[PDB]
């Protein structure tokens, strides 16, 4: 009816119009690496991770934020689009911390695991790295925001979703920060699932620093009953003991949140 | 290419079956035997003089396991469990909590030296070198208990032999 | 080492050949146990450009098996050539 | 450091020490509860702060390649110090 | 034109007529694949290798030469290979294998990874 | 046209009695057959393509010795992995094992506008970047 | 050259695929499926009633000599309705070659014994009866290789527990060993190790 | 050290578990350790045969040689380097050479 | 040491007859070398 | 016919009649460890350490079979001097195992000397091993990708040293037993094997070359650098155990050909693959790079994933042709590891090659095949 | 073609009964003879009410095919009792002596633990 046909890889696709390039391989099960783009919060196309080769075109396009035109032929595993991959990892990387040993986002990072897949297996950084001073936000979200890649996913969560207009970037360039700008905490009935759509260890859960690992946890998936809303639930178990409650997607109830009491 | 080990055809003329007659009856081969264990007899036994005199090692020789500190005493663990994860045995069991500083270090470190098969893949997965193999070898028990390792015991090894255990990694950290 | 020259002689004879030559305790000859630190070199993918990954990944470049055949005056063929003859060797073809 | 309990027995640097009625006591009847005296958080807090004329301060933990992952540490707050994630060394920023 | 004293292999015999034998063998084995249907591809190519194999048989009266020229090892052989080619068209005879498919597998049977 | 003579089977196939495992453990037991979610730290999605056959949890203890989580559960990490959920309602089936299915949850497909957030009279504008 | 890459052998890769061919050519009754791997390796998939014509025919044919059964084993994929995937590889002396051949069985469902065409298939066949639980028909002895006398169930199978159900101890009782339950004072720790996120694109399977 | 290279089963002093014990195995372990004349001691040589070792987790694995016989000596490693091995012998002597089986039989 | 000795002979030590309070005329034990002296002794070092 | 089940790891359910065997009925398992069941719940350097305890007289032969076959599935390719090492170290452990083998079979059937002898020079060899790793045996030193480390310095040297006088060391071994008269008679016309049979039961490395038949992986489907070394194969004429223990008697002189032109040839460079995302970083890039942290926390947690497919990747193991069927479902533990070891097809044709011999010479036999129990139980 | 399979000995439950009955007569018969070679502490009697027992469990079988592995198996059991490969212990594991008797009832599984 009013679907317009493009080609992924060559394999043809019928998507509404609208349809973003990543929504678009998204149908014929291609998943394009992503840091900022999350489906649940506005297009913000700033990461620059996304990007790949639409055939007969000189400009690589972010896949998160072009809408696709009829017959465009999306080359998600080009070598113009592997090489625009690895040079933007390769600036996520230069300035970020040695911490995966001690953070503990190790073994459920995006950061790590696009890097395993998409980028370079070396360093060509010669310099020294960016500092910055950690900013305190409550007892519940523990930041280290030297390890933050300024994604800008938790501003548009707390505006858009808990509807707080507490965080935000403060400065320019190289030295961007995200944070409150003053002592404030962000405590909010919302306020822990920053910590899961954070990509790295920047925002990482209080309760549960240092005690376990990803690999090593049981997951359990059950119902919270705090509440009558019914969230659905993971219960992360480490030889017998509750380590952690994570959300676990219901479009129907609860999405992919949980609210502070739940967590 | 190839050779042939058993592909020969004994002369028969007069002389060459007189000397397998000799050989035969004269026992000329076992006697030759005979000469190689009579030389042995006198030359110098490998042996050595355990315990005093202990075989040759090198710097890379896989041991008892030990826990380190840094110069100033702060242990190097910071409960990552790269070596629980490689363990190949699943020897290690790691607990770690947030102290009381706020730094990150383990609350439980146990090898089972029952379960482990000593083959390093710890010292190598450790970012900090805190985990290591020391060049003890001599530590047989006589209960089973006593090679369940704890934290305890484990830093208390460390402490033990930091002494070679440092001048071992100092000469072959360059290998690494 | 320390064995007399009657012994060595004994020993020798004993065994037909010369022993002291080849013997089988190490004593001198051995490498220094205290090494010079080494200096190790590094592999051809330290460099600083013209070295994108994915003109060296080779995980990526393995494909799947390609089908030749699916039930969903042609010249007969064998695996491959038939194998070439061995020869004798030069060196010692006869033990 | 070991502080024992009221009951003879030393408390580790983890803080485990059995109550007074645990049966698991029993094993070290005749023998010894094994008990590391050098307490790494005492330790690390005998270590004088670093003064440093620079923002941010790089430490790799002392020995080269035979430390910890070199990380970087900013000092822009006077209010407390610079802790390594990794050794524990405190750093501080000089009078700025 | 001298006989070799062995074959090298343990239980291979030294055949004193290679080429008769290879005659009898190869001219039994055109025989038997007379049975197959014409179109079996098995009878296309058993006898297409079997004929050339004939023909050098019958064009080269030095052993030495011959070997040279079947590429099989020594003459026995290329006459131990004759006589299970022989063996095997007389099963194929019985088995068929020039009929279709039996049954069709499965739809993922073959699917890896699954 | 498979020469072998072939027989009629017309039961519920079923390999309960062959399979060596204990009645203690077919019939107590309750499967689940399901498709992991996601993990929510992060937004890989391929760890969700395949169906998951899990079996009820079981008491897990201290040892007294080390501490150590001890079970007497032989299937407490078993998990097997389907292509559909009918291959794994089938496994189920004929092992005996109580099961249940759980549908498949795929996210529903969003209407993404990047022009939405600069609107001129609608609610979607935001206030930073 | 790449000198991390493995480099490719494309003679190679013909003449397994043209020998592929070859066989399907010469049994159509029987070959399902022909294919050759990018490291030039070539797998013949055939229907179980092909087991003996068609290793009969690798043996015996002039042009495949494959006169050596290198190995036979199983592999178990419990999502098939055929679960039991009959892995025979064989080497040709004469070719310098080797060729792959796989069938299917389920947990009922019989497969032909090999023994008459390969005599190394004694050994390997009552090792996947007793690992697998795949029954070989005219085997002249069918019974456990590997696992202990009365041993209950067939370990290699995917819904087999890694433990087991039972472990033995000596009782001072019955002055005998005896088999009990099984209880780990330490269990096995279960790992989730795969990374979220696809790594190779090559094998995406079409939704 | 007097310790006779291979001795028989009805001859022998101590018995070296050297290697992995398997189920099939164990009871034939059992039957040649209750067929040993007294004194009777057991060393258990390197993990396999201390708790089950790489093949703690194996369906058909004893964990541990020590759940089947009693054990005197504990060796560990994997393997234990023949220096170890002779180091847990000369450790059973000093073991034996505590032994106080007259002064306790005169004090009953 | 002695260095005409072959290799693994050329080093030995004659324990102590009192360690730690423990009479070890007779009862010497080859853990009684202490660490420094244990590299040397093993020959995983050339200096004392 | 007297059924004797001699039992214990090998029981052997035999009848004779009289002083002749007429059914030999061997019993395994008495060492089935789930080695294959193991690996399935192991990362593929978890399970490298496996293939050690395998054969464990031929440690780093095994490592390499399962090096190979990774690496192929992988699709990369060791550096030239890994490749270097792994060849001379495969030749330093056919030395180790062919001495366990003629003199632990020289042993059985009275000849105990040899053994003394020979086990010196083991272990020197064990000291090459653990200089290189730090592990007498279980050295885990060769890995997809390489090696683990480089040779530390002077290690060639002292090899040098050890191949300069082994062959005499081999000398006197032949002294005492090639002319031996009664080593003669307990060898000569014993299990014979005829090149026909032996290839129908599945049989390979000397146990085929000893019946006449030309075959060597080494030259026919050379792996790693076996292509740029000079050595003969030994073929023996009769089948029987003498021919075959020549064969093993010859091949330890070859290796030490092999061993004096590897030391020769010995080339530079890095010792395992230049690619992050297979082989570990340096530990001193490791604690410098993001790159290089990220993939050494990423290799020792979770692994490399390995493309799916299946392989049968076999070598010339000192005891046999010794493989591997490596099946990959695309994640970081391989779905199916089925290991071929030579031996467990050599024992089942124990009850051919002892028909119509006595009871003394089961025991010839079984030292003829070589068998070690790691790799015929798994 | 769907229940088109491939039988193993039996092509219907009449013939596999027939091999039930054979295998039951060759068990029956073995039992005194087991109770003599491995010095059995139990009866002739115990005995054969295990080898009743053990054939009741799989009573309710309706699938020739199953009912042929069965006996396939049982074969096989009886081969290593006969030959004497299994030993004293492996014969003695069908009665389960040191298993303690586990409750049956809801209120006792209640007391004791979780289990179901
Ligand atoms: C029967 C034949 C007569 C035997 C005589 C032994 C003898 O004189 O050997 C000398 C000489 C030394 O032996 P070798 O083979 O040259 O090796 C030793 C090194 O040369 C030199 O090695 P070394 O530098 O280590 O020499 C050390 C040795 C100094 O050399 C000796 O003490 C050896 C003399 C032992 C007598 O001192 C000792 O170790 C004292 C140990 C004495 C134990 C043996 C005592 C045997 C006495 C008879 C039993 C009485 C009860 O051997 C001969 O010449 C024998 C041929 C002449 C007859
Ligand atoms: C202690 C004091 C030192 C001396 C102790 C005695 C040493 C005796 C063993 C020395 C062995 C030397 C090796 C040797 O020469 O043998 C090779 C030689 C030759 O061995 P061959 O077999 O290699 O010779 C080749 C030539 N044909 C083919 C003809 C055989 O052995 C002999 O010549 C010995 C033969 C005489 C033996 C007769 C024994 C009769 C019994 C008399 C009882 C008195
Ligand atoms: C004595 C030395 C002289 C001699 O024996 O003759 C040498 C002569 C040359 O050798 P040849 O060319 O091989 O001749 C044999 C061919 N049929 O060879 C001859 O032709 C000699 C005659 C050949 C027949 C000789 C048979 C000798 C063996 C008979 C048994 C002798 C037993 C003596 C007692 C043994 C106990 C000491
Ligand atoms: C009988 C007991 C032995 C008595 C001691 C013998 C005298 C010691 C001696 O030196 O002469 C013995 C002699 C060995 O001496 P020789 O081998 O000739 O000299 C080697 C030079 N590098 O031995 C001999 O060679 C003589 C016998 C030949
Ligand atoms: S956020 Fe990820 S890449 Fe950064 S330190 Fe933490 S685990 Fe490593
Ligand atoms: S703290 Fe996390 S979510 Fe927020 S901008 Fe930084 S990386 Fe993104
Ligand atoms: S040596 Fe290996 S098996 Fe032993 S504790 Fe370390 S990593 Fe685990
Ligand atoms: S010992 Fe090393 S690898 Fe193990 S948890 Fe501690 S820091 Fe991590
Ligand atoms: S060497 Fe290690 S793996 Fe082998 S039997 Fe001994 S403990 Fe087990
Ligand atoms: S995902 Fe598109 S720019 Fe960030
Ligand atoms: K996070
Ligand atoms: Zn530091």
């Amino acid at each position: 009816s009013n679907l317009i046909e493009v080609f992924v890889d060559g394999q043809s696709v019928m998507v509404e119009p609208g349809t973003t390039v990543l929504q678009a391989c998204e149908k014929v099960g291609m998943q394009i690496p992503r840091f900022c783009y999350h489906e649940r919060l506005s297009v913000a196309g700033n990461c620059r991770m996304c990007l790949v080769e639409i055939e007969k075109a000189p400009k690589v396009v972010a896949a998160c934020a072009m809408p696709v035109m009829k017959g465009w032929n999306i080359l998600t595993n080009s070598e113009k689009t592997k090489k625009a991959r690895e040079g933007v990892m390769e600036f996520l990387l230069a300035n970020h911390p040695l911490d995966c040993p001690i953070c503990d986002q190790g073994g459920e990072c995006d950061l790590q695991d696009q890097s395993m897949m998409f980028g370079s297996d070396r360093s060509r950084f010669l310099e020294g790295k960016r500092a910055v001073e950690d900013k305190n936000i409550g007892p519940l979200v523990k930041t280290i925001m030297t390890r933050c890649i300024q994604c800008t996913r938790c501003i548009r969560f707390a505006s858009e979703i808990a509807g707080v207009d507490d965080l935000g970037t403060t400065g320019r360039g190289n030295d961007m920060q995200v944070g409150t700008y003053i002592e404030k905490m962000f405590m909010s009935e919302l306020s822990g699932n920053i910590i899961d759509i954070c990509p790295v260890g920047a925002l990482t859960s209080k309760p549960y620093a240092f005690t376990a690992r990803p690999w090593e946890t049981r997951k359990t998936e059950s119902i919270d009953v705090m509440d009558a809303v019914g969230s659905n639930i993971v219960v992360s178990t480490r030889t017998g003991e509750v380590m952690r409650i994570l959300p676990r997607m219901h479009e129907d109830i609860n999405e992919e949140w949980i609210s502070d009491k739940t967590r | 290419t190839y050779k042939y080990v058993n592909l020969r055809e004994p002369s028969m003329d007069m002389k060459s079956v007189t000397d397998r007659a000799a050989q035969t009856l004269l026992w000329t081969e076992l006697i030759r035997g005979l000469g190689m264990t009579l030389s042995y007899l006198f030359r110098e036994p490998a042996t050595i003089n355990y315990p005093f005199e202990k075989g040759p090692l090198s710097p890379r020789f896989r041991g008892e396991h030990a826990l380190r500190r840094y110069p100033s005493g702060e242990e190097r663990c910071i409960a990552c469990k790269l070596c629980e994860a490689v363990c190949p045995a699943q020897a290690i069991t790691i607990e770690a909590e947030p102290r009381a500083d706020g730094s990150r270090r383990t609350t439980r470190y146990d090898i089972d030296m029952t379960k482990c098969i000593y083959c390093g893949f710890c010292q190598e997965a450790c970012p900090v070198d805190a985990i290591v193999e020391g060049p003890n070898f001599e530590f047989s028990t006589e209960t089973h208990e006593e090679l369940l390792y704890n934290k305890e015991k484990l830093l208390n090894n460390g402490d033990k032999w930091e002494a070679e255990i440092a001048a071992n990694i100092q000469a072959d950290y360059l290998y690494r | 080492a320390s064995a007399t020259r009657f012994i060595q002689w004994l020993r020798n004879w004993a065994s037909g050949r010369d022993l002291q030559a080849k013997l089988q305790l190490r004593y001198q000859e051995i490498s220094k146990r205290t090494q010079p630190p080494p200096k190790l070199p590094v592999g051809p993918s330290h460099k600083l450009s013209n070295n994108y990954y994915c003109t060296r990944d080779g995980r990526r470049e393995a494909m799947p098996p390609s089908i030749v055949m699916s039930s969903q005056e042609k010249k007969a063929v064998s695996p491959a050539p038939p194998i070439k003859r061995w020869e004798l060797s030069q060196d010692e073809p006869y033990l | 450091g070991v502080r024992t309990s009221p009951t003879g027995e030393k408390v580790t640097h983890t803080g485990q020490v059995y109550d007074d009625g645990d049966y698991r006591k029993v094993r070290f009847v005749g023998r010894q509860k094994e008990v590391n005296e050098n307490f790494a958080i005492d330790l690390i807090a005998e270590q004088p702060v670093s003064q440093v004329g620079s923002r941010v301060i790089s430490c790799d933990g002392g020995g080269g390649a035979l430390g910890h992952p070199r990380v970087y540490i900013n000092l822009d707050k006077e209010t407390k110090t610079g802790t390594c994630g990794y050794c524990g060394l405190q750093f501080r920023q000089q009078h700025h | 034109g001298l006989l070799k004293k062995t074959t090298g292999l343990v239980g291979l015999a030294v055949c004193e007529t290679p080429h008769e034998r290879l005659k009898i063998l190869y001219t039994k084995i055109l025989d038997v694949l007379g049975h197959i249907p014409k179109n079996a591809a098995y009878r296309k190519y058993t006898e297409q290798i079997t004929n050339e194999k004939l023909s050098m048989v019958k064009a080269e009266p030095d052993v030495k030469k011959l070997e040279e020229r079947l590429q099989g090892g020594q003459i026995e052989e290329v006459i131990l290979q004759a006589e299970n080619e022989l063996s095997l068209a007389r099963k194929m005879i019985q088995w068929k294998p020039w009929e279709p498919l039996v049954e069709e597998p499965p739809a993922s049977q073959w699917k890896w990874p699954i | 046209t498979r020469d072998t003579q072939l027989i009629t089977v017309d039961e519920k196939l079923d390999i309960t009695t062959i399979t060596g495992v204990p009645e203690e453990h077919i019939k107590t037991r309750k499967a689940r057959i399901f498709v992991p979610a996601r993990n929510n730290m992060q937004s890989g999605v391929n760890n969700t393509k395949k169906w998951k056959m899990e079996f009820d949890t079981r008491e897990r203890w201290e040892n007294p010795l080390m501490g150590w989580a001890s079970t007497a559960d032989p299937l407490s990490n078993l998990v097997l992995t389907f292509s559909t959920k009918e291959d794994a309602v089938a496994f189920a089936e004929k092992n005996g094992w109580s099961y249940d299915v759980e549908e498949r949850k795929v996210p529903k497909p969003k209407s993404k506008s990047y022009g939405a957030n600069f609107s001129w009279n609608k609610r979607t504008r935001v206030s930073t970047k | 050259t790449r000198p991390t890459v493995r480099p490719r052998n494309d003679v190679a890769h013909k003449q397994l695929s043209a020998f592929g061919e070859y066989v399907a050519e010469i049994l159509p009754k029987y070959v399902q499926q022909v294919q050759v791997s990018c490291f030039n390796e070539l797998e013949i998939c055939i229907h179980p009633d092909g087991v003996i014509p068609v290793l009969t025919f690798l043996r015996d044919h002039s042009n495949a000599q494959f006169k050596s059964l290198a190995d036979l084993t199983a592999v178990d994929i419990p999502t098939r309705q055929n679960r039991f995937e009959i892995v025979y590889n064989l080497l040709s002396l004469r070719f310098n070659s080797r060729i792959r051949v796989k069938t299917y069985t389920d947990e009922l469902t019989p497969i032909e014994s090999s023994v008459p065409v390969y005599k190394a298939a004694n050994w390997y066949e009552r090792e996947i009866w007793d690992m697998f639980g795949v029954f070989f028909a005219n085997h002249p002895d069918l019974r456990r290789i590997l696992t202990d006398y009365g041993f209950e169930g067939h370990p290699f199978r995917k819904d087999f527990p890694l433990s087991g159900y039972v472990e033995l101890r000596y009782d001072d009782e019955v002055k005998r060993v005896v088999a009990e339950p099984v209880e780990l004072a330490q269990e096995f720790r279960k790992f989730d190790l795969n990374s979220p996120w696809e790594a190779f694109p090559a094998y995406r399977q079409p939704p | 050290f007097g310790v006779v290279f291979r001795a028989s089963p009805r001859q022998s002093d101590v018995m070296i578990v050297a290697g992995t014990l398997t189920n099939k195995m164990a009871p034939a372990l059992r039957k040649v350790y209750d067929q040993m004349p007294e004194p009777r001691y057991v060393v258990s040589m390197g993990s396999c045969a201390n708790g089950g070792g790489y093949y703690h987790y194996s369906y058909s694995v004893v964990r541990g040689c020590d759940r089947i016989v009693p054990v005197d000596i504990y060796v560990p490693g994997c393997p234990p380097t023949a220096e170890a091995l002779l180091y847990g012998i000369l450790q059973l002597q000093k073991k034996i050479k505590r032994e106080k089986r007259l002064r306790i039989w005169y004090r009953r | 040491e002695d260095n005409k000795q072959f290799f693994g002979r050329h080093r030995w030590v004659i324990y102590t007859t009192e360690m730690n309070g423990k009479n070890t005329f007779w009862d010497v034990d080859g853990s009684m070398v202490p660490p420094e002296w244990h590299r040397w002794l093993h020959c995983m070092t050339d200096d004392p | 016919n007297l059924t004797l089940n001699f039992g214990p790891v090998l029981r052997l359910v035999m009848e004779l009649s009289g002083e002749m065997v007429r059914k030999c009925d061997p019993h395994i398992g008495l060492l089935h460890r789930g080695t294959e069941k193991l690996i399935e719940y192991k990362t593929y350097l978890q399970a490298l350490p496996y293939f050690d305890r395998l054969d464990y007289v031929s440690m780093m032969c095994n490592e390499q079979a399962y090096s190979l076959a990774v690496e192929k599935l992988l699709n990369i390719r060791p550096p030239p001097r890994a490749q270097w090492i792994r060849v001379l170290f495969g030749e330093i452990t056919r030395l180790l195992n062919h001495i366990m083998a003629v003199t632990t079979h020289a042993l059985d059937i009275g000849a105990m000397t040899p053994f003394f002898w020979m086990f010196e020079e083991r272990e020197k060899m064990f000291e090459f091993y653990e200089r290189v790793s730090g592990a007498r045996m279980h050295a885990a030193y060769v890995r997809p990708g390489g090696v683990h480390q480089d040779l530390p310095l002077g290690l060639m040297d002292d090899i040098y040293e050890f191949s300069k006088n082994f062959s005499l060391r081999i000398d006197e071994l032949e002294e005492m037993l090639t002319n031996n008269r009664i080593w003669r008679n307990r060898t000569v016309d014993i299990g014979i094997v005829t090149a026909e049979d032996a290839l129908n039961y599945g049989f390979s490395g000397v146990m085929l070359r000893g019946s006449g038949i030309q075959w060597d992986l080494r030259k026919t489907q050379p792996y790693d650098v076996y292509d740029q070394v000079e050595f003969d194969v030994p073929i023996g004429s009769r089948g029987d155990c003498y021919d075959r223990y020549l064969c093993r008697v010859e091949e330890m002189r070859q290796s030490i050909r092999i061993i004096s032109q590897c030391l020769n040839k010995m080339p530079p460079g890095e010792i395992k693959v230049d690619d992050a995302k297979v082989s570990p970083p340096k530990r001193a890039e490791m604690k410098t790079s993001m790159e290089s942290l990220i993939h050494h926390f990423k290799l020792y947690t979770e692994g490399y994933q390995v493309p799916p497919g299946a392989t049968y990747t076999a070598i010339e193991a000192p005891k046999g042709e010794f493989g591997v069927y490596l099946v990959s479902d695309g994640s970081s533990r391989p779905y199916r590891c089925k290991i071929k070891a030579p031996g467990f097809a050599h024992l089942a044709g124990l009850d051919k090659m002892s028909k119509g011999h006595m009871l003394a010479d089961v025991v010839a036999i079984i030292g003829t095949q070589d068998i070690v129990f790691g790799e015929v139980d798994r | 073609a769907s229940t088109s399979v491939k039988p193993i000995f039996s092509r219907d439950m009449n013939e596999a009964k027939r091999r039930v009955r054979e295998l039951y007569r060759a068990w029956y018969r073995e039992v005194p003879n087991t109770v003599h070679l491995f010095q059995l502490d139990i009866s002739v009697k115990q005995g054969r009410d295990k080898v009743r027992e053990m054939f009741k469990k799989n009573a309710h079988i309706t699938d020739p095919r199953v009912v042929d592995l069965l006996v396939i198996k049982g074969k096989m059991e009886l081969e290593e009792t006969i030959k004497v490969w299994k030993q004293r212990t492996h014969v003695m594991r069908f009665f389960h002596e040191t298993e303690a008797p586990r409750p049956k009832d809801f209120l006792s599984k209640f007391y004791v633990g979780h289990d179901p």
